[PDB]
């Protein structure tokens, strides 16, 4: 690995993410953005399911 | 388990080592050529010694693999390209003597300096002194003096060295299972094991002779016109029936007659097609020219060039603190490294040579996916053919008009086309008879058909016959006039030029067919032709992974070399020359000589 190496020979860091979903309870997930908490008004809501 | 599998594993390991080792050697060479320093010489020597030792060790470890039991064509081809012992098949002492003689001949050719009798201390080398004298100075006496002095002070020294080198190469080829070293060099084009595409070493001679005899009428008419023009210039020095003097052809060997173009121009009042002034007006430089070449190659369908080229390759003169060889070179350094080393100036010639070098680079990267042994052209005449067709396509007036260099108001007439065709003839087919005669003379010399006591007396025979060119002064066997050329004095195959010329004409004809150009062949441009580029890349990617006969068939539909595309290219010029030579004798006379009155 030299600075003068070819484009296909320059070093490349690579990460492989395997999202395994086995029998164990789900642990990692998205942020699940907490929307702004309105009140005293008819609105559909979802609190932790 | 099997020997074939072990050979495949050994070849894979050799390729893995060779990629890195050749990359280091090529990087050292690039550093040395961009900056010539003593440390650059030292690391060049180190890299070369390492690479040569590695190659020899791999060749030795591969020769034990039997090639007859290997059914994989690629593996067998790689091994035979590796198992080639070469001159090492001889003893160590004989190989050392051959190498020493090669170095001595190369030095004598390079250091060949002739001193005028008027001033012994005033001496000129072949380059740039003698070459300029024989290409620009029109004086009969000066050219004759330079020619005779070179062939005396260089030919007499080289004749024993050249003879010993010839016999050593011949005995090496005999130990290499070749009838002569001429056969050893013809084995490069040799193809075996492929039904319908195998090529024999003597088939090369047959094809070259057949193509030359096809060109013979056109060459005779061109020689007649050139001799008529030279008589218009030197009436008392050249006979209308006799052959042309060797020193009056624009060069020492008479190889290129383009220097006689000023003396043989069809229409001297017709302006020459040159957009160098347009480049100056548009302020084009090396980077602009390379960008335009890349844009054109993208237009024909080839992929865009890597930016690492721009990072690494040099385009202009690298100042004056460091010294660099400004000769146009295309470097395939390996491991994804492609560069061009050339000091590009603002002229049409540099434009064309830069396009030639970048076409070389495109061909090199086309077969980059091939293994290390297969990362090369199929034959010595393929890559340069690609470069020449790229230069020709870049030189088309249509392309110049499209890019804005050639203004649209520029008119194309019959006289300008005739001048262009005649200049192209003097550049291309001027050397084809010379190349053919020199190659045949070398073939017979290696085969031993020409004894020493007649060597020169045989050489000047075919010069008078094949080329229709007579030496201005007689030369004895002490002279080594064939060795007065670079390739003969440096052991380089000279048929490569004829083969590459024919390949480039065939490729140009095929590309014009694919692009469906309308008009004369010399006016054909492959701009905005994606299909032609795709077809070309279909075997450019092959490189030497497939027989060159198969590659040529995949381009032009012919499995063998021919000059029919050359005939199509020069047909208007052929007709013009035949019309002009109605009053000038066509042919030559071997008996007549400038030294005989």
């Amino acid at each position: 690995f030299q600075p003068t190496n070819g484009v296909g020979y320059q070093p490349y860091r690579v990460v492989v993410l395997s999202f395994e979903l086995l029998h164990a309870p789900a642990t990692v997930c998205g942020p699940k953005k907490s929307t702004n908490l309105v009140k005293n008004k008819c609105v559909n809501f979802n609190f932790n399911g | 388990s099997t020997i074939e599998e072990q050979a495949k594993t050994f070849l894979d390991k050799f390729n893995h080592e060779a990629e890195d080792l050749f990359y280091q050697s090529s990087l050292a060479s690039w550093n040395y050529n961009t900056n010539i320093t003593e440390e650059n010489v030292q690391n060049m020597n180190n890299a070369g010694d390492k690479w040569s030792a590695f190659l020899k060790e791999q060749s030795t470890l591969a020769q034990m693999y039997p090639l007859q039991e290997i059914q994989n064509l690629t593996v067998k081809l790689q091994l035979q390209a590796l198992q080639q012992n070469g001159s090492s098949v001889l003893s160590e002492d004989k190989s050392k003597r051959l190498n020493t003689i090669l170095n001595t001949m190369s030095t004598i050719y390079s250091t060949g300096k002739v001193c005028n009798p008027d001033n012994p201390q005033e001496c000129l080398l072949l380059e740039p002194g003698l070459n300029e004298i024989m290409a620009n100075s029109l004086d009969y006496n000066e050219r004759l003096w330079a020619w005779e002095s070179w062939r005396s002070e260089v030919g007499k020294q080289l004749r024993p060295l050249y003879e010993e080198y010839v016999v050593l190469k011949n005995e090496m080829a005999r130990a290499n299972h070749y009838e002569d070293y001429g056969d050893y060099w013809r084995g490069d084009y040799e193809v075996n094991g492929v039904d319908g595409y195998d090529y024999s070493r003597g088939q090369l001679i047959e094809d070259v002779e057949h193509t030359f005899e096809e060109i013979k009428p056109l060459y005779e008419h061109l020689h007649a016109y050139v001799r008529a023009k030279l008589m218009n210039a030197y009436p008392s020095y050249i006979s209308p029936i006799g052959c042309l003097p060797a020193h009056l052809l624009g060069d020492m060997w008479g190889r290129f007659w383009t220097n006689l173009y000023s003396l043989t121009v069809p229409f001297g009042q017709k302006p020459n097609i040159d957009v160098t002034d347009a480049m100056v007006d548009q302020a084009w430089d090396a980077q602009r020219i390379f960008k335009e070449a890349e844009k054109f190659f993208v237009s024909v369908g080839l992929p865009n060039m890597t930016q690492g080229f721009w990072e690494n390759s040099m385009l202009t003169d690298p100042g004056n603190v460091q010294k660099a060889v400004c000769h146009p070179t295309a470097w395939d350094l390996g491991k994804g490294d492609f560069r061009i080393l050339m000091c590009t100036k603002v002229t049409m010639d540099d434009f064309l040579t830069a396009h030639h070098e970048m076409g070389h680079i495109q061909y090199d990267m086309a077969y980059a996916a091939q293994p290390f042994l297969l990362r090369n052209g199929a034959n010595e005449g393929f890559h340069e053919a690609v470069g020449e067709i790229m230069s020709l396509s870049a030189a088309t007036p249509k392309h110049l008009k499209s890019i804005g260099l050639l203004s649209p108001d520029f008119q194309e007439d019959n006289e300008t086309e005739i001048n262009f065709l005649l200049k192209q003839a003097l550049t291309i087919v001027g050397t084809l008879p010379f190349t053919y005669m020199l190659e045949k003379w070398r073939w017979m010399v290696f085969k031993g058909e020409i004894p020493k006591d007649q060597w020169m007396k045989k050489w000047w025979e075919m010069k008078r016959e094949i080329v229709g060119v007579v030496e201005p002064v007689p030369h004895d066997e002490t002279y080594c006039d064939p060795a007065s050329l670079f390739h003969v004095s440096n052991d380089y195959s000279f048929i490569r030029y004829y083969t590459r010329t024919l390949y480039q004409f065939q490729f140009q004809e095929a590309l014009c067919q694919a692009a469906k150009h309308e008009g004369p062949l010399h006016k054909c441009d492959i701009s905005n032709s994606t299909e032609a580029g795709q077809k070309l890349f279909n075997m450019l990617r092959l490189g030497k992974s497939e027989p060159w006969t198969l590659a040529l068939e995949n381009v032009v539909g012919a499995k063998n070399m021919n000059v029919r595309p050359l005939l199509n290219y020069f047909e208007p010029l052929f007709t013009w020359l035949k019309d002009q030579n109605k009053n000038s004798f066509v042919g030559w006379s071997t008996d007549w000589s400038p030294y005989a009155d």
